[PDB]
């Protein structure tokens, strides 16, 4: 079945937490706690998801855990543009940080969302 | 209650998005 609307939010909690510690990291411009935002974001983004099934039956369920995840990805494909082993643009990447950072709050916001209606 | 705290996160990351345009 679904998720109780308490545990979705419960999950929400530690995502968006970390998000906005990647937003004040982006605002104070260090650039050098993107990754490990990244990373905690993405385990709380895990975290939630387990919440529904892998292949959920619902259309909205399929398509907000799609965006989800896949945010949580594009963030941490972003984030990892900050270290070249080896000229980086700050102006552009940090664009497409918050971007993906609001992907994943706007898909945490619609699973809770479609999960308030079944409670 | 808790929508809310989520939509003033979304609300905070769009309001800085323009801060960098």
């Amino acid at each position: 079945g679904l998720p109780s609307t308490e545990d979705v939010i419960l999950k929400t909690e530690q995502v968006t937490k970390n998000i906005q510690e990647l937003l004040r990291a982006a605002q104070e411009f260090k650039h050098d706690s993107f990754v490990p935002c990244s990373e905690k974001i993405h385990l709380a983004v895990t975290e939630m998801a387990s919440l529904f099934p892998k292949r959920p039956a619902l259309e909205p369920v399929r398509s907000s855990l799609r965006l989800l995840n896949a945010s949580a990805y594009r963030l941490q494909s972003e984030c990892r543009k900050t270290v070249p082993p080896e000229p980086v643009d700050f102006q552009l990447l940090t664009q497409q940080v918050i971007q993906c950072a609001y992907d994943i709050a706007k898909a945490a916001k619609q699973l809770v969302t479609i999960t308030t209606r079944e409670k | 209650s808790a929508t809310r705290e989520l939509d003033e996160l979304m609300a905070s990351l769009s309001d800085f998005k323009f801060m960098a345009q």
